[PDB]
């Protein structure tokens, strides 16, 4: 049962998993391993949580992103208690600190999407946009710093797979692609958006998920390269295409 | 220096010089009250505290002054009725006590004990009813005592009560009197507009005025958010179309007046319609409030509104 | 005193005017002041979707008695104050009574006056964390409302009050908890930057000191 729920864990089939990991929390003796069992369960349910995503609903999304975000981090509360002083869960804790993080950040940007239409512009005669032009700053700020935590994870690792490897390369260009969905339309659209056509040639994706990470960047960065300047910094458009990007990267578990 | 070494030898003298309780001062001098006089200087110079700025002298006269004549509207009970009819002789609770009580009220803020006051006004004579009607009106100046105090949704008996006993004086005041210091007449016609209490001075008060400068500059909201028909009437009888364009935009309106306002501004389109379009500045934003007011309730102006729309360049693009 | 629900909260953050139109008149009317500026003032967003929510949520706005004095508050040049604040600023390198007794204008001065005063006392003292910094208009329980209201409007106009120093000002205020829960209701996005200012200072519970 155990390995069968690792394998839907890996393959994505997250409430499969979540029942598996239920009916095998009174199987185990070391309760270390029944925290690790319990924060298995609730990664679980989260991500399945994070499948209610229909489209283009930022309102389910806010919904969706709490609820998984809750379960998220209740899974590691359970977590760090199963970390032992042998074979710590170090890599286990980082990774799932790194999605927290991604999702609250996630879940920020959504509403800084609200908060475009909320909280109207100041009176005033970039500039004259209000608080939102602080807070994409601070959104990018975010992601990118949250970038560069995958990337030291990545270097930290060092005894993964290849799979491992390129999972945690996918997280890092996740956040790395809304850092520069923000930066390429919202703060300096005139600066950015060179010439980043990106030689699609031979697709070597290894796992389905990975397929869908990069047809999900591929999109991505299609529409803001043809949403670059067709409309001011304070844009419904802008908005609109980020916050929809941000459905389309959750939407794949 | 003169401050600091001023300071510093102040700190270090600690001379007093000549520097429970509370029992003995009150049962010697509840004693005097009753018997004798030149005592009631105490209790003027008491009641100067309830004028003073600071909350807390104000808040410490009325601890101290809550018990030495013996559930804050309770303690109302307790102190206004019961520990009325005769403690002192009648000269103290004449208007010595009463311009004191009323300088007290203008920068007083608890509702309940500004309720206290003016009941006791209406308990308890030109000059008196004089000076009674300019604090009543230097009070209804401010208006958040009668928003905190009287709401629609939240029926109170202590409301009610002091409606009604601001009715009665000024059924007093009316009474005796039969340019004027108009400020009163549209403080007893804004405190008329409330309603009836949940009683007959309400339509004393209301068919004294409307035989059937001296108002429009700030009433008609007011006047229009109530719910009594005969000031509705009053209302649209003796408007122009510039005050129209000035309260369209107005909110807080109920639906039975906002469809009366919407009729009024669909006779006066009717009648000239280029002034109040040529007055206005706003074109999208007006048709806007209008549509919302039109769909918010009632309708009321299906017609006028197409004429305002179609008179402005309509949205090309849907 | 009550505090804003939670439903409240997330009809206000997920902007879903279908159900802030199911809310209470008194959470409705702790909810008015971000309604406004986003209803009266331009949309900045301009889109036919959020052109229609705007149109609904301008009904349920129409119908409260208060939003007059929200639209008057609206109606005061800020742009002269943002100068005045800065004059003010330069020179220190009843309130109550004041406050119904003067006009929109000088109750923004005076409680702007206020706000930078407990601003001040906060930057220049490192941890002294005073209970009662100024007990002022703010603890009267009458006018409070009128008071959140005001501060909330001139804490979303201008980049003068950063949305961390108001959150941390409000903590010395003998009320401003729920002032600072009805602000951080009127300005969503904030909420997650207000709890890390918060949690930012202050170590230890100081065996539950003010």
């Amino acid at each position: 049962v155990y390995r069968i729920a690792r394998q839907a864990s890996r393959m994505g089939n997250h409430d499969m998993a979540k029942e598996l990991y239920q009916s095998l929390l009174t199987q185990v003796a070391s309760e270390h391993f029944y925290f690790w069992l319990n924060s298995l369960k609730e990664f679980s349910h989260a991500e399945q949580c994070l499948t209610g995503l229909q489209e283009e609903n930022y309102s389910s999304a806010l919904s969706c992103i709490a609820e998984s975000l809750k379960f998220y981090h209740k899974g590691i509360a359970s977590l760090t208690a199963a970390s032992t002083p042998l074979n710590p869960l170090s890599f286990q804790c980082e990774f799932v600190k790194l999605r927290i993080d991604l999702l609250q950040a996630f879940s920020q940007l959504i509403c800084t999407c609200n908060s475009l239409k909320t909280s109207p512009p100041p009176a005033i005669a970039l500039q004259r946009c209000g608080r939102i032009s602080n807070q994409m700053k601070q959104s990018m700020e975010e992601f990118r710093s949250l970038a560069s935590r995958y990337g030291d994870l990545y270097q930290a690792s060092f005894d993964a797979d290849s799979a491992t490897l390129r999972n945690v390369e996918l997280q890092q260009q996740s956040c790395l692609l809304i850092s520069h969905a923000i930066e390429a339309l919202i703060l300096d659209p005139e600066s950015a958006s060179f010439q980043e056509y990106g030689s699609t040639g031979t697709a070597h994706a290894d796992s389905e998920y990975e397929r869908r990470m990069m047809s999900v960047y591929n999109h991505v960065l299609e529409e803001v390269e043809s949403l670059n300047r067709k409309y001011t910094p304070v844009s419904y458009m802008h908005t609109a295409c980020l916050c929809n990007a941000i459905i389309a990267l959750l939407k794949v578990p | 220096h003169i401050l600091d070494q001023v300071k510093s030898l102040n700190q270090s003298l600690r001379l007093g010089h000549l520097l429970q309780l509370l029992g003995r001062l009150q049962d010697l001098l509840l004693g005097p009250k009753a018997d004798e006089q030149t005592t009631c200087e105490v209790l003027d110079y008491f009641l100067r505290r309830l004028g003073s700025s600071q909350v807390a002298s104000r808040v410490l006269a009325m601890k101290g002054l809550s018990l030495v004549l013996s559930t804050d509207v309770l303690q109302g009970y307790q102190w206004l009725l019961r520990d009325l009819p005769r403690l002192p002789l009648f000269d103290s609770v004449r208007s010595t006590t009463a311009l004191a009580l009323q300088q007290a009220i203008h920068m007083e803020t608890d509702p309940q004990t500004i309720s206290a006051y003016l009941i006791y006004l209406s308990q308890h004579q030109a000059q008196h009813s004089d000076l009674a009607l300019d604090v009543a009106r230097l009070v209804v100046e401010r208006s958040t005592i009668m928003s905190h105090l009287f709401s629609k949704l939240s029926p109170s008996a202590a409301s009610d009560a002091v409606l009604s006993a601001l009715l009665s004086i000024f059924s007093r005041y009316v009474r005796r009197m039969r340019t004027m210091h108009i400020l009163v007449v549209h403080a007893m016609v804004i405190l008329l507009t409330l309603g009836p209490p949940r009683d007959s001075e309400f339509q004393a008060l209301l068919d004294i005025w409307f035989p059937e400068l001296l108002l429009p500059d700030w009433l008609k909201l007011r006047m229009i958010r109530s719910e009594v028909l005969r000031l509705v009437d009053a209302a649209l009888q003796d408007l122009e179309p510039q005050q129209l364009l000035l309260f369209v935009q107005s909110f807080g309106i109920p639906v039975s007046s906002m469809s009366k306002l919407l009729q009024f501004l669909d006779q006066a389109v009717a009648h000239d319609p280029q002034t109040l379009e040529q007055n206005i500045m706003d074109k999208n934003y007006m048709a806007h409030l209008v549509e919302v007011q039109h769909e918010r309730g009632a309708s009321g102006g299906q017609t006028f509104h197409s004429l305002l729309t179609a008179s402005l360049p309509p949205r090309r693009d849907s | 005193l009550q505090f804003v629900s939670p439903f409240a909260f997330e009809a206000m953050q997920k902007v879903d005017v279908v159900c802030l139109a199911s809310l209470s008149d008194p959470e409705l009317r702790l909810l008015l002041p971000c309604l406004v500026r986003m209803a009266l003032c331009a949309p900045a967003d301009q889109s036919q979707s959020w052109a229609q929510d705007k149109k609904l949520i301008l009904r349920l706005l129409s119908g409260v008695e208060a939003v007059n004095s929200i639209v008057a508050l609206l109606s005061v040049d800020f742009h002269a104050l943002e100068q005045d604040a800065s004059k003010e600023q330069q020179l220190r390198h009843g309130l109550t009574l004041e406050f119904e007794h003067s006009d929109s204008p000088r109750r923004l001065r005076l409680v702007l006056s206020e706000l930078l005063a407990i601003m001040n006392k906060v930057s220049e003292s490192n941890g002294e964390f005073f209970f009662k910094s100024s007990e002022l208009f703010e603890s009267p329980v009458y006018l409070e409302e009128a008071a959140d209201v005001l501060c909330i409007l001139q804490a979303e106009l201008p980049s003068l009050l950063p949305i961390v120093d108001v959150a941390e000002a409000l903590l010395h205020v003998r009320n401003g908890a729920w002032f600072l829960c009805l602000l951080v209701a009127n300005v969503p996005d904030s909420f997650n930057e207000v709890c890390r200012g918060l949690i930012k200072n202050g170590e230890r519970q100081d065996e539950e000191s003010l």
